[PDB]
């Protein structure tokens, strides 16, 4: 989760052409549809019987926009992961409970979300970088656990 | 895998795949490769480097065990008999690399046919490849 | 689990704990909430406290149902289909957390019974309970 | 994987029972029987072809006490878990690229031992302390992955 130069800059051209609203809302309901017990965490937020009912969630929707823009404070902050994600851990171990392998679920789906958008520009060395990316912010979500 | 629905789901993405299956299968390595350096240790006999012949090769050979088994969805183990054998007794594969390769599949999909794969394709493709690395990691004994 | 082996080997191990079942299993779920804090939040309305009538009769369950699935390895989805739905469907149990339940059922095991919990036991055991698990989880759909 | 202070001394009294040789051994021949892709690391340790066969393994038996080693060398550092483990680290992960899962899977093993040798003394709370210790172990040996 130590980045290349190249990578560094691979990471921030494609996040300025995220749009964190539309690729929030993709992440978070596809996190839920794909694995369905971490609908768990989110049963406050009304209807998530069904896929389309997770994929109609507006709530869902809407933090799925705050989980992606949470990524992208750790993607403009490489080096000091752990101090940006340290009250996040402390809230996501000791007041959620979300087991961490849940977060390394998340990151792989957001992976997934990156490449449905960019296409062809979401090479493999593109995607390594990504996956550094977001095996760090895994890491330090889990730091308060460890 | 094994609900009707989602066995109707991956037949339906797999024909979309079709006679593209060889090269986003190589592909897919190329990304396990890539971003899951642990994973080249199994292929020391390969030269791994962009457009290699074997990482080629295989590709093709991959994607045809995944076309045998969209098509054999009610008896993998059967279907999958002889690679279980190799996956598990000869090679040793750890089965957290099932994972990658199979999320690199994924990848892989979304990144061709952004249209065509839904949250409802992802969970179905998903579940098939969990079916499939189970199968071939069975032996586990 | 499948292998007849195996099979044997777990029919071995669970007869000696026989009558200890209830006891043993209580103690698990005990050894799990001790040591895996994040699993007791699927039990908020439990006194998880040592002694706990909650946790006592909670055991005894558990610990049925893995009796009837040691005398039904040929038709554990079958056998276990409304606890299936339970798990899966209605509590959205995380998979991780019957991996936490198995090793806390085989440390209650080893500490207890310590001569008759062998390497090849013990391999049996961990490929019983992970057949357990999955089909517990099996609707993860 | 910080430990209360009671937790800090279950720890130490149990060690100072610890038969490094007889539980080393043991410890890493379980790991090759009841995970057996764990055997690929190390085929150069002769036959593993059955369970009979890495039970009796001399190699085996002899690595699995320098592992156990290792592990009281961790469990007398708690506070540099990182340190002790840092050259470690490396070896697993840019010599012998052993998946990180794998530590996890050893320090369950390592439980199971301990409570087998410890019988009623490995209580609850004795364990609930050793399961910090082995994470925190495996987290240490992951970091040069991290
Ligand atoms: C791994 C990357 C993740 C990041 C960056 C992240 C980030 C965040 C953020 C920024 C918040 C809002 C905090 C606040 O406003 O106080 C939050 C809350 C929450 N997170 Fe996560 N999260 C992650 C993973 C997960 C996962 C995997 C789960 C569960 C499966 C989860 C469950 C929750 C829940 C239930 C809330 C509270 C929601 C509410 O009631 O509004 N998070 N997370
Ligand atoms: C969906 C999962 C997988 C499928 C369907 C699959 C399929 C195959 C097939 C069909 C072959 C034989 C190729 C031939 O006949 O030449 C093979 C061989 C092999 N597989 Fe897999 N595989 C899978 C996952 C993996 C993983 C995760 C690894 C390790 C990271 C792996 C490592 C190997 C190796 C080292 C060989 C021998 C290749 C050679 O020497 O040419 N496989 N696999
Ligand atoms: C080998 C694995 C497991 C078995 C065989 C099993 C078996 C059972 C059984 C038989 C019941 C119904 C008890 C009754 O009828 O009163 C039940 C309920 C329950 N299980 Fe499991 N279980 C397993 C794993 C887990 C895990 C890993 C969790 C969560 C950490 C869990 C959480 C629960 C909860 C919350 C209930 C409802 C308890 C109540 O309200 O009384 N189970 N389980
Ligand atoms: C998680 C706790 C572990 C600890 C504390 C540990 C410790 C050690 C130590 C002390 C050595 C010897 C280093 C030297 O003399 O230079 C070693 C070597 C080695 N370790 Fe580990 N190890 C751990 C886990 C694992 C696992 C899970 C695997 C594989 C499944 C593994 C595979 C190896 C291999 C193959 C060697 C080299 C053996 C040889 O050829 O002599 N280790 N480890």
């Amino acid at each position: 989760v130590n980045l290349t130069a190249a990578e560094k800059t691979q990471v921030a051209n494609l996040w300025g052409k995220v749009n964190v609203k539309e690729l929030g809302g993709e992440a978070l309901s596809r996190l839920l549809v794909v694995y369905p017990w971490t609908r768990r965490f989110f049963e406050h937020f009304g209807d998530l019987s069904t896929a389309d009912a997770v994929l109609h969630n507006a709530k869902v929707l809407a933090h799925g926009e705050k989980v992606l823009t949470s990524f992208g404070e750790g993607l403009k902050h490489l080096d000091n992961l752990k101090g940006t994600f340290s009250d996040l851990s402390e809230l996501h171990c000791d007041k959620l409970h979300v087991d961490p392998q849940n977060f390394r679920l998340l990151g792989n789906v957001l992976v997934i979300v990156l490449a449905r958008h960019f296409g062809k520009e979401f090479t493999p060395d593109v995607q390594a970088a990504y996956e550094k990316v977001v095996a760090g912010v895994a890491n330090a979500l889990a730091h308060k656990y460890h | 895998v094994l609900s009707d629905n989602d066995k109707t789901n991956v037949k339906a993405t797999w024909s979309k795949v079709g006679d593209h299956a060889s090269d986003y299968v190589a592909e897919a390595l190329e990304r396990m490769f890539f971003s899951f350096p642990t994973t080249k240790t199994y292929f020391p006999h390969f030269d791994l480097s962009h457009g290699s012949g074997q990482v080629k090769g295989h590709g093709k050979k991959v994607g045809e065990a995944l076309t045998q088994a969209v098509g054999h969805l009610d008896d993998l183990p059967s279907a999958l008999s002889a690679l279980s054998d190799l996956h598990a007794h000869k090679l040793r594969v750890d089965p957290v690399n099932f994972k990658l390769l199979s999320h690199c599949l994924l990848v892989t999909l979304s990144s061709h046919q952004p249209t065509e794969f839904t949250p409802e394709v992802h969970a179905s493709l998903d579940k098939f490849l969990s079916n499939v690395s189970t199968v071939l990691t069975s032996k586990y004994r």
